[PDB]
């Protein structure tokens, strides 16, 4: 039971609905 | 009777409930998405998590307006005009989830590190506008 | 002399474990001697005969109860003193389980040590 900040990872992407 | 002191022996072993564990991370937009009245549960992104049969990972919603204690329900504002839209993990993915874990008290929702958890516009439907909307996810090796 | 082997049980579960869940199996074979005495060894032994003691999680530093099973204590031949210090004796070429003493304990998801002094005896 625990958490490794070593693997606390961030990730972002851009979505685009067309119209 | 008697005890032989030369035959005494200290023997020792360890019992192992091995918490340790890790995970992998990547995210992909799916193309061919349109403005206006989208469907309920319409998939717009895909968190990819797979590896050497690794066991759990933890994830949250990351934005200006996160709206839950457990983790994994948030809203995102656009770039061009700035209307808000609801986003979230899918209703199947919340049933795949494994637990609600409390890193020193901070909740995280957990998932087997063996999936493609799909992201959806959660609700009733939303009349979305032709505009950009970023998403962000922090992902962590929650250890069982 | 004696030939000892202590064997961990596999498939154990983090957190709430079965009442007396089996955690290890002491083995003591010997050609010459009919019996052996045994005690456990730790920073907090909890009875006079040394068969109930406590040990702790290495990664997290928290305790668990450990000891010989209520079946295993009833296989003893006799309680015998070695200059006043007790040792429950048991027949050689036999196996004795180790269990989580007390009710369904909570095992805090870690690694735990065990240490046992075994000694021969000749009735």
């Amino acid at each position: 039971g625990s958490f490794l900040p070593n693997s606390e990872q961030q990730k972002s992407v851009d979505i685009v609905f067309s119209s | 009777g008697s005890f032989l002191p030369n035959s005494e022996q200290q023997k020792s072993v360890d019992i192992v409930f091995s918490s340790p564990q890790d995970l992998t991370v990547s995210l992909i937009p799916v193309s061919g998405l349109k403005a206006g009245k989208n469907a309920p549960s319409a998939k717009i992104a895909k968190l990819v998590v797979n590896s050497t049969t690794l066991k759990e990972f933890g994830v949250r919603g990351i934005s200006n307006n996160v709206v839950d204690s457990t983790g994994t329900a948030w809203r995102v504002a656009g770039k061009n005009t700035g209307k808000e839209i609801g986003v979230g993990l899918s209703s199947d993915s919340l049933r795949r989830s494994d637990s609600t874990e409390k890193w020193n008290g901070v909740n995280w929702m957990t998932f087997n590190s063996n999936d493609t958890l799909d992201i959806v516009l959660t609700g009733p439907a939303q009349n979305v506008t032709a505009d950009t909307y970023p998403i962000t996810l922090d992902v962590v090796g929650y250890q069982p």
